[PDB]
């Protein structure tokens, strides 16, 4: 289901911006 | 709820089993289990504080190439590494060489759980640094940096760079994998904002690097870093700035810079004082020795923007110091270093120019300023102006000024000779004493030079022991000389005799002009 590609989507949305 | 933080601890010791298990086909239904047990706020902190958990998760990743149990395992850790004691948990079952092989994996959703976890490492689990480089993670890295993915590449670039800052051993290794010119084909292919800032850092940091910089120029990162000072974000174009300007001394051999020469000079007219000031610096470092950079500039209206910057300045002489160097670099030694001359006075420069040799200046601007002086007064037309300024007086007082001060340290006040604000005083003769030889070429300047009484100071810094020194003395001699009752003062002041033996300096300039003053002498 989910993409493995929110896991850097969201990594990237916590880390800086 | 009540059950997570009671069950699911009766429950690890029980998937930790099965994580353990021979039969490679149940390993994997733990494996959902344990990533499904990752995503509550219990069964999180359930694994996260069993150390048995986390040393078989990790062992099971790297083990098992089931290109579906690696990803549970890895999605697991990812979780835990979210929270200060899953960080230090991962940390202590070794978990960071076994990502590190992960990120070989050709598995995408493995390759991002394992960059993603190692970036957090690195930015909040202390001792994480040492061991991303004791597994060779540097090199792995580096060689990712042929993926495509941006917000992959963004994560990748700012692991090399948390990696890299302060530290050469990380630096060296980088540049034999080839990072460099990796780096540099990044910022010259995508437009992902944070990329390619994240990238810029990466280049920064091994701008100040002296095995990374040459590298870096020859990948051609001046070139590429150029590519972005247009663009609308601020920290993006400050970062290819002070990377840019740090690469600037050692690019002086490149070619296809007309495009960054370009927008450097436009720069120049930036709102922004630190965009100014960068754009300045950078100039006046790819101007110096490098005759085609110098022909650019001009030709692009270089002369015009840096009088304007030297005007919108004022007393900040951050910004004047390398804008006035740049002027120096552009007004000589280049084919059109005549219409840079006459450009310099037909922008209404001289007067602000020879304001600068003044207090509040110190030392640094003045010494520039100096120079550039000796150059514009090669142009003919520039020397009534440079009179009516009032240049000769303050030239001759600055040379007197530093002359008696090298007189005090001839005694010793520390050494040979040190500085003064960062500026050797026998520095300001040289330059003084040069820019009045190239003004002495004008028949009113020598009445004025004459009329200051400076003849015998000239001669003096014949005995100077700096060769420099005594070519510059014997030049504004010989241009002197050519009047007679000049000629006479020279040789009341006893000038025959040290010239005579200047004829045999190992200096070919100082026995020259030796030579040509005592000729003028004679020949009367």
């Amino acid at each position: 289901e989910e993409n493995p590609e929110s896991i850097l989507d969201e990594h990237v949305q916590r880390v800086m911006k | 709820y009540q059950d997570d933080a009671e069950l699911a601890t009766r429950a690890i010791p029980e998937l930790t089993k099965l994580l353990n298990d021979e039969d490679q086909v149940v390993v994997n239904k733990a494996a959902v289990m344990v990533h499904q047990l990752s995503k509550k706020e219990a069964s999180r902190h359930a694994i996260m504080r069993s150390p048995q958990m986390v040393s078989a998760i990790v062992r099971t990743m790297q083990n098992t190439n089931d290109v579906e149990t690696a990803r549970c395992t890895a999605g697991t850790l990812h979780n835990l590494s979210h929270h200060r004691e899953g960080l230090l948990a991962i940390f202590k079952s070794g978990g960071i060489p076994a990502l590190v092989k992960m990120l070989g994996s050709p598995v995408d959703s493995v390759l991002f759980y394992a960059i993603t976890t190692l970036h957090n490492l690195l930015l909040h689990q202390e001792g994480a640094k040492m061991a991303v480089r004791l597994a060779g993670g540097l090199q792995k890295m580096v060689a990712l940096l042929n993926k495509t993915n941006v917000k992959f590449l963004a994560i990748t670039t700012d692991c090399l760079q948390i990696l890299a800052y302060g530290n050469q051993e990380s630096k060296l290794i980088i540049l034999a994998s080839g990072g460099p010119q990796a780096l540099v084909n990044i910022m010259r292919t995508y437009t992902y904002e944070k990329l390619l800032w994240t990238t810029s850092r990466v280049l920064k940091v091994l701008s100040v690097c002296s095995s990374n910089k040459p590298a870096i120029v020859e990948a051609g990162g001046m070139q590429a870093l150029g590519l972005h000072l247009t663009d609308p974000s601020q920290r993006l174009v400050q970062n290819c700035l002070w990377t840019l300007r740090n690469l600037s001394d050692a690019a002086t051999k490149q070619e296809g810079m007309e495009g960054l020469l370009g927008t450097l000079v436009q720069l120049l007219g930036s709102d922004d004082i630190n965009v100014v000031t960068c754009a300045a610096g950078i100039l006046s470092n790819l101007t110096c020795n490098n005759y085609k950079n110098k022909m650019m500039v001009c030709q692009v209206g270089g002369i015009e923007a840096l009088v304007r910057t030297v005007l919108r300045a004022g007393d900040r002489e951050d910004i004047t110091e390398p804008a006035i160097c740049a002027l120096r670099h552009l007004t000589s030694r280049h084919q059109e270093a005549e219409m840079a001359q006459n450009a310099v006075r037909l922008h209404y420069g001289l007067p602000v120019v020879v304001k600068l040799l003044h207090p509040p200046s110190h030392w640094p601007l003045i010494k520039a300023t100096v120079g550039l002086i000796r150059n514009l007064a090669l142009c003919p037309a520039n020397h009534a102006p440079l009179r009516e300024q009032g240049a000769i007086p303050r030239l001759v007082q600055l040379l007197v000024r530093a002359h008696q001060d090298t007189q005090r340290r001839t005694s010793m006040g520390g050494t040979q000779q040190q500085f003064v604000e960062g500026v050797r005083m026998e520095e300001i003769v040289e330059g003084c004493t040069g820019a009045l030889h190239i003004l002495a070429r004008d028949v009113h300047n020598r009445i004025v030079i004459r009329g200051l009484n400076t003849i015998p100071l000239f001669v003096q810094l014949l005995y100077s022991p700096i060769e420099n020194i005594q070519r510059v003395a014997a030049g504004v001699l010989c241009e002197l000389a050519q009047d007679k009752e000049a000629a006479e003062a020279i040789e009341a002041e006893g000038a025959t005799a040290p010239l005579t033996e200047l004829l045999h300096s190992r200096n070919e300039g100082v026995a020259t002009y030796a030579a040509a003053v005592l000729f003028r002498m004679s020949e009367d």
